């Protein structure tokens, strides 16, 4: 189901977009998708194209003990 | 990719990429038979669908990359 988020994730193709059970035109453009990613290897090519990557380094046990106290 | 959209522009010609590389069997480029349970057409004749014309363009992408 590649194209079946493609024409989610992209505003232009939900102005009328009708699902195969409300079969009703509906605007599902106000919203703006920031997701969150395992793994981007198994990521098809134009999903990887079309955003943008951003890296979290980890984490360290000093860090880690200040995390645990303060939240 | 690009030169697909200038050729596409120049002809004036509608342009749809399909994903392929990925695959792995051939029910998936033509519909598997109607019998088999969820029967769905093949990726192609989607794209088919996707333009209302008889003569857009269409890119192949990286092809050089069980059924
Ligand atoms: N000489 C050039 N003029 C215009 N765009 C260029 C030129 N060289 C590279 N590009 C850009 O390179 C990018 C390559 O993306 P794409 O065509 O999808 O790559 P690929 O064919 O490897 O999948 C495009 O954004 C294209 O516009």
């Amino acid at each position: 189901p590649a194209s079946a988020m493609l024409e989610v994730l992209d505003p232009e193709q939900n102005n009328t977009f009708t699902d195969h059970y409300l079969d009703v035109p509906y605007d599902l453009s106000k919203v703006f998708f920031i997701t969150t990613a395992n793994t981007l290897q198994t990521i098809p090519r134009p999903l990887l194209d079309r955003m943008e990557v951003i890296e979290i380094p980890g984490y360290t046990n000093m860090e880690k003990q200040a995390i645990a106290r303060q939240y | 990719t690009s030169l697909g959209r200038s050729i596409a522009r120049s002809m004036n010609r509608k342009f749809h990429r399909i994903s392929l590389g990925g695959v792995r069997d051939e029910a998936e480029i033509r519909g598997h038979r109607r019998t088999y349970i969820g029967a769905m057409p093949g990726k192609l004749i989607h794209a088919m669908k996707q333009v209302g014309v008889i003569n857009p363009v269409i890119l192949l992408d990286e092809i050089d990359k069980r059924g």
